[PDB]
RNA sequence: AACAUAAUUAAUUUCUACGUUUAUGGAGAUAAAAGCAUACUGAGUGUGCUUGGAAU
RNA sequence: AAAGGUUUGGUCCUGGCCUUAUAAUUAAUUAGAGGUAAAAUUACACAUGCAAACCUCCAUAGACCGGUGUAAAAUCCCUUAAACAUUUACUUAAAAUUUAAGGAGAGGGUAUCAAGCACAUUAAAAUAGCUUAAGACACCUUGCCUAGCCACACCCCCACGGGACUCAGCAGUGAUAAAUAUUAAGCAAUAAACGAAAGUUUGACUAAGUUAUACCUCUUAGGGUUGGUAAAUUUCGUGCCAGCCACCGCGGUCAUACGAU
């Protein structure tokens, strides 16, 4: 019964470290999503400030 | 009034609440979260609230609590074989996170009514002896027995002094 | 292979001293209930361990096992195992190292460097 | 006290008051006092009759046979109250006591057919 | 703690004591020595119980049987007026070692071994004697030595099995019935098993304690 | 300080002899504009500060 | 605590003290007997008697029971190992009882005791460490863990030795203190010791004696109080006197407060 709960634990464990990579990987688009407009307005303001 | 945020945190009904009898086994419970962040909220709920009720009734396993050290919660336990329990708790709320190690690392309620049940094996309900550990000091409590001399006095044949007094005249 | 009399067969603490030869001193610390108040306090104990190469740093969080035999008067322990390394953490949960509450190498990526 | 030598032993520890006695039967290391430091409490013995006229023995015969398979020494009266129970044989001197009652009364009984007799002859004499 | 302090002294007195007692350790022609006409040791002012008077004078000491012998008897036969009054069948020692008192000036104290045969039964090896400082040893003729030792075994008639008591035998038939097993067979106890030796038997002479040597 | 005798049943003796504590002027009864800190003298004044003084 | 009394010219706040409840001891006054429990000024000194024997010699026992609270923060609970001056069985395995080494945690006071001064590690014998405001060290006081356990046994912590040279066993005595049980009977019961046993011994104990210290059952009635708190004073004497008060207070001539009634 111990080897049993201690798989269960392994498996729960990667249950939620697949949602994991699932959400960051969301996040990674988002984010890069927003860089890139943040970067366009640094060329902008940099090119003005020039 | 109780000093304190949830005061009744300090009363002993709140510390017997606890459900989580760890297994023989478990002898370190390590206790990793953050105290700053949305998905770590149930894990800081759970230092708040379940941590004393663990340690309540389990008194003799060492709880360590590190704070912000990894980017997630988790919860390590410490077997006495050597194997390390690592249990993650982020996005997982306290109450989750109690019925996770009680599955996993908890003893059964079978189990423990044993215990229970063993402990009292040697007290006797027909034992004579103090309050302290027994119903009844004497047997001249129990009806139909003889009385106690002081409470009731014995008929004159069946004392002493009547006895001698007799044995001389004779 | 018997087991050591001591209670603390499995403690875990802070290493805060190594200035001993291949000795580190170590601070535990364990949940005691105050009976007036009935609040849990830190109640911290030092324990001698054996670091048999000398690799322990303050502040590093270490697990040690109780020796069968005590070595000297105080060292009845020796270095198990470095959970944590001070400033170098490994995150249990995904593996990537971390800096505080922040990834130094994302999971996202497999550098396998 | 710490006890150097000994054995244990299963005995009664003298209880109640004056005039009235109640034993405890205990398993006792043998230089406790009677009734001080006990092992196990094994039963109880209330040697007053009561209302029934009964006197009433409580043997816990789980634990007694769980002690002399231990060593555990037996005191002379205990061995008499496991006798009349039917646990153990009728000690030896149940056994002669009892023929000795037997042999006294059968004295005092020829003695008052003799005084009766001596009376008869008082009878004759008028 | 740390207040609690060595004991020199204590130590120191229960080492010396020690050496007092190896080297001013008695001897057999001290500590059983006898007046005859109080019956009283004199090294502790023993008295001797009333029923071993007449034996006191009566009767001959083992070594005193010995001293008279040639290699101290070894080999000889030696048994108890004791054992003779009591018992119809043969017991005695066969003398193997005999260490007397030197310093006794009679040679009429000291240790024996031998091989016990008692009550017509005979031990397999030899073991110190005990009671060797009795006025109760009687020694063998050779040209007796056949007819004395002369034994037949009679068929044992010592019962081998006898019921249980009357309340331990009706928990054994209730358990029976209870577990099952039907069957109107009488418990039975067994006593091959434990089998007392009589009381008389000679004891372990080795184990036995020695008196002290601090006088009365 | 702690050797040796013995040994065709086995034993014998040796197994020592310093320092540290307690004890033999002040404050309390029976009545027979101000202040704080500080300096000087004598409460007087000096310097700074507070309003728990005052001022339409 | 269900509270009450008491700072003031008055009100409110704050804050101490005291009262009302419960018990132990001693004391004043008072009291019949009976059943029961308890018995206690002092680790001051002790006249006298007793408290350990048994038993065919060897051994065993007198290492217990009983007593006191000397010492020491001394301990509790727990772990490990080994034993015993033991038992019972096997000629080897179950117990009781101890000992030693330890530690999850708990454990009196003073911080005007703030530093301790070798208190550490390594094991080629080097390193410079160890404990401490999360209370080390020092000093002071204290039996606690209560089916009971610990410590002590004339003193010198010990007891080879020395000396103030033995009742902290029962009962008694002197001194001391507010403090006051019999110089008693029996081993019939239970417990212990001894014996193979019939049995023997025991100031343990059992049954009594003593004592309103406590409870129970009866039966006589005594003790105190009477301004407020706080239940209850009628006439006289005294006149800031004599006295009374736990607190507040009373008495200097109409005293519900002192004294008698
Ligand atoms: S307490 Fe039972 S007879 Fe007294
Ligand atoms: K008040
Ligand atoms: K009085
Ligand atoms: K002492
Ligand atoms: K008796
Ligand atoms: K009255
Ligand atoms: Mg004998
Ligand atoms: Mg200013
Ligand atoms: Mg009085
Ligand atoms: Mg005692
Ligand atoms: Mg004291
Ligand atoms: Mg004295
Ligand atoms: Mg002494
Ligand atoms: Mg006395
Ligand atoms: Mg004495
Ligand atoms: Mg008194
Ligand atoms: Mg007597
Ligand atoms: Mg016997
Ligand atoms: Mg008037
Ligand atoms: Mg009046």
């Amino acid at each position: 019964e111990h080897r049993e709960l201690m798989a269960w634990n392994r498996d729960e464990n990667r249950r939620m470290q697949e949602l994991r990579i699932a959400r960051l990987q969301l996040e990674a688009q988002a984010q890069e999503v927003q860089k890139a407009e943040a970067q366009a307005q640094r060329a902008q303001e940099e090119q003005a400030w020039v | 009034p109780m000093k304190g945020r949830f005061p009744i945190r300090r009363t002993l009904q709140y510390l017997g609440r606890g459900d989580v009898v760890f297994k023989e086994s478990v002898k370190i419970m390590t206790v990793n979260y953050n105290t700053y962040g949305e998905l770590g909220e149930g894990a800081r709920k759970f230092v708040f609230f379940n941590i004393p009720q663990i340690q309540y009734k389990n008194p003799w396993v060492q709880i360590m609590m590190f704070k912000n050290m990894t980017p997630s919660p988790f919860l390590r336990f410490y077997l006495d074989s050597g194997e390390q329990v690592l249990v993650d708790v982020e996005t997982k709320s306290n109450k989750e996170i109690m019925e996770h190690i009680k599955k996993i690392l908890g003893k059964k309620e079978e189990t423990l009514r044993e215990e229970e049940l063993e402990k009292q094996q040697r007290f006797h309900p027909g034992n004579f002896g103090p309050r302290k550990y027994c119903l009844r000091e004497c047997m001249c409590e129990v009806e139909g027995q003889v009385p106690c001399p002081g409470l009731v006095p014995l008929p004159k044949e069946m004392t002493g002094k009547y006895k001698a007094a007799l044995k001389a005249s004779t | 292979i018997v087991r050591s009399s001591v209670h603390a067969k499995w403690v875990v603490g802070k290493v805060i001293g190594t200035a001993m030869i291949k000795t580190a001193k170590v601070r535990a610390t364990r949940l005691v209930l105050d009976p007036y108040l009935l609040k849990y306090f830190n109640k911290r104990k030092t324990y001698f361990a054996h670091d048999a190469l000398q690799q322990c740093s303050v502040g590093d969080i270490v697990l040690l096992r109780a020796l069968p035999v005590p070595r000297s008067k105080h060292v009845k322990h020796e270095l198990a195992e470095i959970i944590f390394k001070v400033g170098r953490v490994i995150d249990p949960v995904t593996g990537k190292p971390c800096a505080g509450t922040a990834y130094l190498e994302s999971p996202l990526s497999e550098p396998r460097e | 006290k710490a006890y150097h030598g000994g054995h244990l032993t299963i005995r009664l520890a003298l209880g109640g008051c004056t005039n009235r006695p109640f034993y405890r039967i205990v398993a006792a290391h043998n230089k406790c006092p009677r009734d001080g430091r006990f092992v196990e409490q094994l039963g109880s013995y209330d040697p007053l009759p009561n209302s029934h006229g009964e006197k009433l023995v409580a043997l816990n015969l789980d634990r007694i046979r769980h002690w002399i398979g231990c060593g555990a020494h037996l005191s002379k009266p205990m061995e008499k109250l496991l006798g009349l129970s039917g646990f153990f044989p009728l000690h030896p001197m149940m056994i002669t006591n009892a023929e000795r009652l037997r042999r006294r009364r059968a004295r005092e009984v020829l003695l008052a057919s003799q005084k009766a007799e001596s009376e008869a002859k008082e009878t004759e004499a008028s | 703690r740390k207040k609690v302090r060595p004991r020199l002294i204590a130590e120191l007195a229960r080492r010396v004591r020690a050496l007092r007692e190896q080297r001013n350790q008695p001897r057999d022609s001290q500590l059983y020595a006898l007046d005859y006409e109080t019956l009283t040791r004199p090294h502790s002012g023993r008295r001797l119980p009333v029923r071993a008077w007449a034996d006191v004078r009566r009767e001959s000491r083992l070594l005193q049987l010995l001293a008279r012998l040639p290699l101290f008897g070894l080999g000889r036969l030696v048994t108890r007026k004791s054992w003779l009054w009591q018992h119809d069948e043969p017991c005695y020692w066969r003398l193997t070692r005999v260490r007397p008192d030197y310093t006794a000036q009679n040679l009429d104290h000291g240790r024996a071994w031998g091989i016990l045969t008692f009550k017509g039964k005979s031990e397999d090896t030899a073991r110190e004697i005990e009671q060797v400082m009795y006025h109760d040893w009687r020694l063998v003729p050779k040209h007796e030595e056949e007819a004395f030792t002369a034994f037949t075994a009679k068929p044992e008639d010592r019962l081998n099995s006898v019921p249980y008591p009357p309340l331990l035998r009706a928990m054994i038939l209730a358990e029976r019935q209870k577990n099952g097993d039907t069957s109107v067979q009488e418990p039975l106890l067994n006593l091959e098993r434990t089998r007392m030796r009589p009381w008389d038997y000679p004891a372990k002479q080795e184990t036995k304690g020695r008196a002290k040597g601090t006088p009365v």
